């Protein structure tokens, strides 16, 4: 039908997870740097 | 319904793939940043440097552990570190803060890890190879080396110590 | 008589599930280890033969991460394209796959059980285990080459019968799946024939450790996609039907597996970011390629989420979260792979950090890694397998599933899922706190005081997954016991998902069907990425004496 509002939010969660993981470790890499 | 959701679905699919290729790009540029700055020292040096492991604590800088800390520049010391059967040589490693400490590590037995707790120094130590990593300890105090590779039964007990002077 | 392929395919599963059952027993004891709790004198009482912590970790690593997953791959990715074509598999060769697999196991097993190959499932030289482990495993892994040929054969056979016609979906998946694996399996095959086997017999006395593990990780990464794609295949081709829905795109599924065929092998240096003697350049090249092989999964995240949504809609999907509660949360063949897919989000997020070269030194060889892949293989791949019984087991046997069996299935899966999550927080956290992996850390209690908080978590997951595991064996050893064969649903076809076709479902789908071309693109990319460095390492080979310290 019209506009997959659910699956968008699904890959939104995934996008937000990937970022926190990636940014979170980039911040830790720099403290140990 | 249905027939309608194949038109709309190849649109969102494309747009999501398009987004992702830039999200990943923005990582690649940031991975590159760390490669250009000073922090890139912890990456092992490429050029092979083989040794004889059985004859390493007799012949070569890994023999006399008092000679481990050797000045090799105006503000750069090299430390010849040995990763053996459940210990590290020397114990401890005394080095000055603010200086470029160039570690050179090898093994007379099996594969061990060199994980200096609180630093980015995490380098695999291989029998017959000289792992060359670079770090500048900014802050004085005691640091602790954990071995992070299964090296036999004593593995869990295999720790080292690095003292950075004041 | 009706279907002899059923028997091999079932026997693959049962033996796979035995391996799981055995390896996983060590799990809870190991989870309690990283909880600073020493349940290992307790383990000795149950199995006197368990000599050391790391003996278990080899067994738990081999049976679960290598054995069970390959057996399951060998069942799913052979049985499905077959039944989909209706054509019969070469049963002469299809029993050659299983028979190599059973003996090869037993040959490899005996050293390990006798504490003779306590070297872990990665077996990095100069760690020198018993010759029979090395041989048996070699044979077990070669069974897939029989499996490769078997599936390649039916493709060649169906290509004759229907000339010009596009390859049926599941077939296409399993063809490029077995092609990629062949091109990847070589690394370990090389390492085993040329280096492990001679060395272990006595033909040579040393091994160059760097190439030993370069050749290992050549195969070390595509092997994990060799465990995953079976689950993916089911998730693409059976789950949408299971949700009471459909598959939103045929090309996007075909594109996924295509991108895996291409990109799953020439990445293996991301395990060797710490390894000495490899140009940083080649690492940054493999770093970008690993992020590329991440694209196909992101694609999967969108095709499957939509499929699920679209299904939920049909069943009375409401608002934003309205379509989720519409999905059949009572059928455990649905519930299991979906909970695994939720867990696949943080695990996939972990996997991307791991691939960012410099950022690896933050987590490499710490507890972070166990926490990462248990959300991948022990969560998604394994829960899908457990779920692919409640729909596939009645198929092969003809035996029905009751109500308290089915309710046991929801209880087992939720507890197994809920345990891996608790364990993830634990290990990840402990990893960032610098706790190493592959360590009997409970023997040294005062050693990591800073991790007293995430340690409790691993204890909590220790008990939880224990209860889950028992509950599971009960369940499995309860369908296989009762004799109530009802051979109607035996003949009743597999729950294949309806697909959506369109006007442009042919252009790209035909472009992708050019397998022979892409396999030679696949072959070029491996050569281009692993060639210069492997050639380099061969020309400076430094073998070092064998060692045993257990
Ligand atoms: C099955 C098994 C595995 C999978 C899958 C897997 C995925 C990845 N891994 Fe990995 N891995 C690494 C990189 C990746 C990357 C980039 C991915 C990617 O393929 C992951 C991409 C995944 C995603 C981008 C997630 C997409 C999300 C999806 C698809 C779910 C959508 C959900 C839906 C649709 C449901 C929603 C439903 C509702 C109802 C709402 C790296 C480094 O680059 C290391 C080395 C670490 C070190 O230094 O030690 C590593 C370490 C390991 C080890 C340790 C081996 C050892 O002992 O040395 C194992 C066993 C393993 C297995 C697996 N790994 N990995
Ligand atoms: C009962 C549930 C399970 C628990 C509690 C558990 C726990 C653990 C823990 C804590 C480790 C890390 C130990 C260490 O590095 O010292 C580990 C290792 C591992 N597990 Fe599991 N596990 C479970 C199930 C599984 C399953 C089903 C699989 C197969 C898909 C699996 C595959 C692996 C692999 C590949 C390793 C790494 C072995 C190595 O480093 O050599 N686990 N397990
Ligand atoms: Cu040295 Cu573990
Ligand atoms: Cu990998
Ligand atoms: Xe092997
Ligand atoms: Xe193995
Ligand atoms: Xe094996
Ligand atoms: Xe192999
Ligand atoms: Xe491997
Ligand atoms: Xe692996
Ligand atoms: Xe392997």
């Amino acid at each position: 039908e019209e506009k997959p509002k659910g699956a968008l939010a699904v890959i939104l969660v995934l996008t937000l997870t990937i970022l926190v993981f990636w940014l979170g470790v980039y911040a830790v890499f720099f403290a140990r740097g | 319904d249905q027939h309608k959701a194949h038109k709309a679905i190849l649109a969102y699919e494309k747009g999501w793939l398009a987004f992702s290729l830039a999200m990943l790009f923005v990582f690649i540029a940031l991975i590159a940043y760390t490669l250009a700055t000073h922090t890139a020292g912890v990456i092992p040096a490429g050029k092979l440097e083989r040794v004889d492991p059985t004859t390493v604590r007799q012949e070569g800088p890994w023999a006399d552990p008092a000679q481990a800390v050797v000045q090799t520049g105006p503000n750069q010391y090299t430390v010849y570190v040995l990763a053996f059967a459940f210990g590290y040589q020397p114990n401890p490693i005394e080095v000055p803060q603010g200086a470029e400490i160039v570690f050179k590590i090898t093994s007379p037995d099996v594969i061990h890890g060199f994980h200096v707790e609180g630093t980015n120094i995490n380098v695999e130590v291989l029998p017959g190879e000289v792992s060359t990593v670079r770090y500048t300890f900014k802050r004085p105090g005691e640091y602790r080396i954990i071995c992070n590779q299964y090296c036999g039964l004593g593995h869990q007990n295999m720790f080292g110590t690095i003292v950075v002077k004041e | 008589e009706a279907y002899p392929e059923k028997k091999a395919t079932l026997y693959f599963l049962v033996l796979g599930f035995l391996a799981l059952i055995v390896g996983s027993l060590f799990g809870p004891f190991q989870a309690l280890n990283y909880g600073n709790v020493d349940a290992y004198p307790l383990l000795k009482r149950l199995l006197p033969f368990v000599q050391s912590y790391y003996q278990g970790l080899t067994l738990h690593g081999v049976l679960n991460a290598i054995v069970f997953t390959q057996l399951f791959a060998q069942a799913i990715m052979v049985y499905l394209p077959a039944r989909e074509l209706n054509m019969r598999p070469n049963m002469g060769l299809m029993w050659l796959s299983w028979w190599m697999a059973f003996i090869g196991l037993v040959v490899a097993a005996l050293p390990l059980l006798a504490n003779e190959a306590t070297v872990l499932y990665t077996f990095y030289p100069p760690l020198k285990g018993h010759w029979a482990f090395y041989l048996g495993a070699s044979v077990f892994v070669l069974s897939t080459w029989v499996s490769i040929y078997i599936v390649l054969d039916l493709w060649r056979r169906w290509k004759a019968a229907n000339p010009g016609k596009v390859t049926p979906l599941v077939t296409y998946m399993a063809v490029v799946f077995w092609l990629m694996w062949f091109l990847a399996s070589l690394g370990l095959v090389l390492e085993a024939v040329l280096f492990l086997l001679p060395w272990s017999f006595g033909l040579v006395e040393g091994v160059d450790p760097l190439v030993a593990r370069t050749l290992f990780w050549w195969t070390g990464h595509p092997i994990v996609y060799f465990w995953l794609l079976p689950a993916y295949a089911i998730i693409y081709t059976i789950l949408p039907k299971q949700a009471g829905g459909r598959l939103v795109s045929d090309p996007m599924a075909r594109l996924a597996f295509l991108l895996f065929l291409l990109l799953s092998t020439p990445v293996g240096f991301h395990h060797q970011f710490a390894d000495p003697g490899i140009d940083p350049t080649w690492k940054m090249i493999h770093s970008v390629l690993t992020l590329f092989v991440a694209v196909p999964s992101l694609m999967t995240a969108f095709t499957v989420a939509a499929s699920l949504e679209f299904a939920g809609r049909l069943r009375g999907g409401r608002g934003l979260f309205g379509w989720i509660r519409a999905l059949p949360w009572d059928n455990p063949a649905f519930v299991a792979p979906v909970l695994g897919l939720l867990g696949f989000i943080p695990g996939g997020a972990g996997g991307i950090v791991n691939a960012s070269f410099t950022l690896d030194y933050v987590v490499h060889n710490t507890a972070w890694v166990p926490g990462h892949f248990h959300l991948q293989v022990a969560s998604l791949v394994t829960l899908t397998a457990m779920g692919s019984l409640y729909w596939l087991l009645p198929n092969l046997t003809g035996k029905p599933i009751s109500d308290a069996q089915r309710r046991l299935g929801l209880a087992v899966v939720w507890l197994w899922f809920l345990g891996m999550m608790i364990m993830a927080v634990g290990l990840h956290w402990a990893g960032l706190l610098n706790v190493p992996r592959r360590a009997y850390i409970a023997q040294v209690p005062d050693a990591y005081p800073h991790a007293a908080v995430p340690m409790v978590f691993n204890v909590l997951a220790g008990i939880v997954l224990l209860v889950a595991l028992l509950l599971f064996i009960y369940g499995l050893f309860s369908v296989l016991l009762s004799r109530e064969r009802k051979p109607e649903l035996a003949e009743a076809p597999l729950p294949f998902a309806e697909v959506i076709s369109g006007p442009e479902d042919r252009r790209l789908v035909l472009a992708m069907d050019r397998i022979g071309f892409w396999f030679a693109v696949a072959a070029i990319l491996v050569v281009l990425a692993y060639g210069p460095t492997l050639v380099q390492l061969f020309g400076h080979l430094n073998p070092v004496p064998g060692w045993r310290l257990w």
